[PDB]
C-alpha cells in the first residue's frame, strides 16, 4: 500500500478472515521510486536500477 | 464422499472445482508476462480473506476417490480477417523491377523478389482483394519508376472479375466490347515475369483458389499449369458493328488505352494473360487446373480449424495424453471450436463496383489504373465474405480426473498454430465432477 | 562492456531444494526476467535500459 | 493505527504478516508426483 | 570560463573533476536473476505422466526474501567466494556512521 507526501497517517482495513495460526508481525518501508509492484519483466515504470 | 476446501463447510455429492477470473483480474503477479492464453487463474474464489490471494489453495478431490467432470469454454479469441498473425497479410510474388538500355536494341528479361505491405483491419470481399492490388501500387514506383518497368505488365495483379463469361464463341475475342463484369468466382492475372505462391503464405482457403490436397507445400501456377485458352481480349472496341472491313483481324494496338495492350500486335485470338478461371471447368483437365487446385465459396477466415484448449492440471489426461506444462505443448483434451464463425449475405454493394466503389474514397492508393479493362479495382459476387466476431458456445467430451488438482490450474488457449493468442479478454472454466467408483 | 563469461545460475525456492528426486519420466519447466534494469545493480542509482 | 516520522518520497510502507506456507513431495509410483500446498494464515493449503 | 569550442586562451580556469565511481554486475548472491513471486510464467516443475505444478506464487509472498534470512544461520554472509556473492551488499560503518 502506497504513502505519499503529506500524508503520514495510513492504516490497513481487511475484512472478516479465517487466519488460524500466527507466529507474529515484521515491517520496514520501501520505495516506489525503487522499485514497482513487479510480476514479470518488462516493466516501463522502473526506471531507476539502485 | 466429499471435496475438500479452506477452513469453511464442505458439500454431499455434484460439487465444484472452480477456474474463476475475476480473482485474476487485480492480481500483479498471476498475469502481467503473458496474456489470457496460458495465464494463472487461482482455483480458488475464497471470499473469506483477501480478494486474488489464496493462490497456494486448491480445492480438493479427496484422497479416497478417483472422480470425473466436464470442462466450461466461453471464448472471445477474435481474430480479424487482416492481420500480421493470420496468413493474409504477406505474399511472396514474382514482380518486374528493372529495365535499362543495356546493350544494342534488346531488352534484357530481369527479375526480383521485394516485399509486399497491406493495411489492415478490413474485412469486406470488396476490400480484402482490393488492397491486394496496393501492393503492387507501391512496389512499381519505389524500385521500379527510376531504375524500371512501365505500366504495361502488370504482375501479382489481384483481380476478382470473370474472364470465360466474355468469350463469345464466333471468331475468338469479344466481338463488340469488353469482358464480363458481375457476380462470378475471384481469380489472379499473371504475365511474363509473375507468380503468386499460394502456400508460401497459406492463402488457399480464404481469396478463391483452394488445394484438394492442404498437405504439400509448394504452389504451382506460376504460367506453367495454368493452360488451355487464353484470356478474351478486345479486336478493336471501336470498329465491331459500326463502319463497313471485319475487324477481327486488326485487334489492339490503336484504341482507348494504348499500353502495348497484352493481345500480340495485330493477332487474332491469343492474349498474353495466363489466368486461373480460364481452364477449370470450361474445356481439357489433366495437367492444368482441376488436378491440384479447385473452385469453392469463398470463406472469410480459414474456416473451422481444431483449437487444442486446456484445464489440463484437473484432468491428468482424459484418454491419450502426455504432460509438458509449460506454453510449448499444452496436454489436449479434445477438439473445440474458436470463434471464427463465418457469414455471407446477400446484397448488391459488390457487383456494381466499376463506377460507384472506385470514386467513393478520394485517392490514388485504392486504384491506380482505371479503365485498361482488364487490371483494376475487384468487383466481388453477391453473396460476400462478412468477417463477423460473436462469442460461440461448445465445449469438450468426458474423462476422469486427478487424485490431487494442484495449487494453481492454468486456463489454456492452443489457438491455430501452438501458441498464444494476443486478443482475448474471457477464459474460463465452470466445472462439476461426480461419483463413479472407489479406489 | 564486451565479456564472454559463464556460470552456473540460482533456484531458489523452498519446495525445490533439499529434495532427493526418485526415478521416472519428469518435466521442468522455467523462464528468464530479460530487462537489463531489474537483474543487475548499480552503485549509484542509475539506469541501464533507459 | 500506524505512524510514521513525516513523509516527503512517495513509499510503500512493506508489512509482513507471519503467515505458514509448507509442502509435502509425494511418490506413489516412480516419475508421478502429487501436489499440495498450504498457506493457513491466509485461507489457503488443502 | 567562456562558450567558445574550437580554440580559445579563455580555458584557463578550467579544471578538472572525476566522474562519479558506480560498478554493475550480479546483485548479490545471484539476486533477482530468474522470477520469484512471478507467475504470468511460473517455475512449473511437471511429468511425462504427471499433470501438476511445483511454483505458487502471488505479490503477497517473499521468495527473494528467503535465501538470505534463512542463509543468515549457516555462517556469516561475508565470507570470499565468487559464484554467489556470498559477500553482501553492506554499508561502511565508517562513512554511514561518520566518526568526526
Amino acid at each position: 500500500y502506497p504513502i505519499p507526501a503529506n500524508a503520514t497517517n495510513v492504516p490497513i482495513s481487511i475484512p472478516s478472515r479465517n487466519w488460524a495460526a500466527f507466529r507474529g508481525w515484521a515491517f520496514t518501508r520501501l520505495k516506489t521510486k525503487e522499485t514497482p509492484s513487479l510480476g514479470s519483466g518488462y516493466d516501463p515504470y522502473y526506471t531507476y536500477s539502485g | 464422499n466429499s471435496i475438500r476446501y479452506s477452513e469453511l463447510a464442505p458439500l454431499f455429492d455434484t460439487t465444484r472445482v472452480y477456474l474463476v477470473d475475476n480473482k485474476s483480474t487485480d492480481v500483479a503477479s498471476l498475469n502481467y508476462q503473458n496474456d489470457h492464453s496460458n495465464f494463472l487463474t487461482t482455483v480458488i474464489q475464497n471470499n473469506d480473506y483477501s480478494p486474488g490471494e489464496a493462490s497456494t489453495q486448491t480445492i480438493n478431490l479427496d484422497d479416497r476417490s478417483h472422480w470425473g467432470g466436464d470442462l466450461k469454454t466461453i471464448l472471445h479469441t477474435n481474430m480479424p480477417n487482416v492481420n500480421e498473425f493470420m496468413f493474409t497479410n504477406k505474399f511472396k510474388a514474382r514482380v518486374m523491377v528493372s529495365r535499362l538500355p543495356t546493350k544494342d536494341n534488346q531488352v534484357e528479361l530481369k527479375y526480383e523478389w521485394v516485399e509486399f505491405t497491406l493495411p489492415e483491419g478490413n474485412y469486406s470481399e470488396t476490400m480484402t482483394i482490393d488492397l491486394m492490388n496496393n501492393a503492387i501500387v507501391e512496389h512499381y514506383l519505389k524500385v521500379g519508376r527510376q531504375n524500371g518497368v512501365l505500366e504495361s505488365d502488370i504482375g501479382v495483379k489481384f483481380d476478382t472479375r470473370n474472364f470465360r463469361l466474355g468469350f463469345d464463341p464466333v471468331t475468338g475475342l469479344v466481338m463488340p466490347g469488353v469482358y464480363t463484369n458481375e457476380a462470378f468466382h475471384p481469380d489472379i492475372i499473371l504475365l511474363p515475369g509473375c507468380g503468386v505462391d499460394f502456400t508460401h503464405s497459406r492463402l488457399s482457403n480464404l481469396l478463391g483458389i483452394r488445394k484438394r490436397q492442404p498437405f504439400q507445400e509448394g504452389f504451382r501456377i506460376t504460367y506453367d499449369d495454368l493452360e488451355g485458352g487464353n484470356i478474351p481480349a478486345l479486336l478493336d472496341v471501336d470498329a465491331y458493328q459500326a463502319s463497313l472491313k471485319k475487324p477481327v483481324i486488326k485487334p489492339l494496338t490503336e484504341d482507348s488505352k494504348k499500353r502495348s495492350y497484352n493481345l500480340i500486335s495485330n493477332d487474332s485470338t491469343f492474349t498474353q494473360y495466363r489466368s486461373w478461371y480460364l481452364a477449370y471447368n470450361y474445356g481439357d483437365p489433366q495437367t492444368g487446373i482441376r488436378s491440384w487446385t479447385l473452385l469453392c465459396t469463398p470463406d472469410v477466415t480459414c474456416g473451422s480449424e481444431q483449437v487444442y484448449w486446456s484445464l489440463p492440471d484437473m484432468m491428468q489426461d482424459p484418454v491419450t495424453f502426455r504432460s509438458t506444462r509449460q506454453i510449448s505443448n499444452f496436454p489436449v483434451v479434445g477438439a473445440e471450436l474458436l470463434p471464427v464463425h463465418s457469414k455471407s449475405f446477400y446484397n448488391d454493394q459488390a457487383v456494381y463496383s466499376q463506377l460507384i466503389r472506385q470514386f467513393t474514397s478520394l485517392t490514388h492508393v485504392f486504384n491506380r489504373f482505371p479503365e485498361n479493362q482488364i487490371l483494376a479495382r475487384p468487383p466481388a459476387p453477391t453473396i460476400t465474405t462478412v468477417s463477423e466476431n460473436v462469442p460461440a458456445l461448445t465445449d469438450h467430451g468426458t474423462l476422469p480426473l486427478r487424485n490431487s488438482i494442484g495449487g494453481v490450474q492454468r486456463v489454456t488457449i492452443t489457438d491455430a498454430r501452438r501458441r498464444t493468442c494476443p486478443y482475448v479478454y474471457k477464459a474460463l472454466g465452470i466445472v462439476s465432477p461426480r461419483v463413479l467408483s472407489s479406489r | 562492456r564486451y565479456v564472454p563469461f559463464h556460470i552456473q545460475v540460482p533456484q531458489k525456492f523452498f519446495a525445490i531444494k533439499n529434495l532427493l528426486l526418485l526415478p521416472g519420466s519428469y518435466t521442468y519447466e522455467w523462464n528468464f526476467r530479460k530487462d537489463v534494469n531489474m537483474v543487475l545493480q548499480s552503485s549509484l542509482g542509475n539506469d541501464l535500459r533507459v | 493505527t500506524f505512524e510514521v516520522d513525516p513523509m516527503d518520497e512517495p513509499t510503500l510502507l512493506y508489512v509482513l504478516f507471519e503467515v505458514f506456507d509448507v509442502v509435502r513431495v509425494h511418490r506413489p509410483h516412480r516419475g508421478v508426483i502429487e501436489t499440495v500446498y498450504l498457506r493457513t494464515p491466509f485461507s489457503a493449503g488443502n | 570560463p567562456t562558450i567558445k569550442e574550437g580554440n580559445s586562451r579563455e580555458l584557463m580556469g578550467q579544471q578538472s573533476m572525476p566522474n562519479r565511481p558506480n560498478y554493475i554486475a550480479f546483485r548479490d548472491n545471484f539476486i533477482g536473476l530468474m522470477y520469484y513471486n512471478s507467475t504470468g510464467n511460473m517455475g512449473v516443475l511437471a511429468g511425462q505422466a504427471s499433470q501438476l505444478n511445483a511454483v505458487v506464487d502471488l505479490q503477497d509472498r517473499n521468495t527473494e526474501l528467503s535465501y538470505q534470512l534463512l542463509l543468515d544461520s549457516i555462517g556469516d554472509r561475508t565470507r570470499y567466494f565468487s559464484m554467489w556473492n556470498q559477500a553482501v551488499d553492506s554499508y561502511d560503518p565508517d562513512v554511514r556512521i561518520i566518526e568526526n
